[PDB]
């Protein structure tokens, strides 16, 4: 598992992801009753909480599978959201600003 | 209905 160090990295990270502007669509789970469509496409939905919840709980074993889940949030997004979409393009900036994180955090 | 999107 993480040591204490890593598990502070990724906790970091993700609260600057939290407070960030753009993360308001991808703070809680989408809802998957109240979002028709969403269930039948996205085969593993992810949002900031879940991953909260994963980590504190100790499910992320690695830096590597951390950035997976982070990515998947974004990944997600590009699928089910027009680019141009304000969703899509808070998907877009928010997946530029933790790409930025993550390379000035482990150069 | 058909296609993707929150609108």
């Amino acid at each position: 598992s993480m040591d204490s160090k890593d598990l502070a990295l990724c906790s970091m990270i993700l609260t600057e992801m939290e407070t960030h502007e753009d993360a308001w669509p991808f703070l809680l789970p989408v809802n998957l009753k109240l979002v028709p469509g969403y269930k039948k496409v996205i085969k593993k939905p992810m949002d900031f909480s879940t991953i909260r919840e994963k980590l504190s709980s100790g499910q992320y074993p690695n830096l590597e599978t951390f950035a997976l889940d982070v990515r998947l949030v974004f990944d997600n997004c590009e699928t089910f959201n027009e680019d141009d979409s304000d969703i899509g393009r808070a998907g877009h900036n928010m997946r530029k600003y933790f790409e930025k994180k993550w390379t000035d955090t482990f150069k | 209905g058909k296609g993707l999107g929150k609108g």
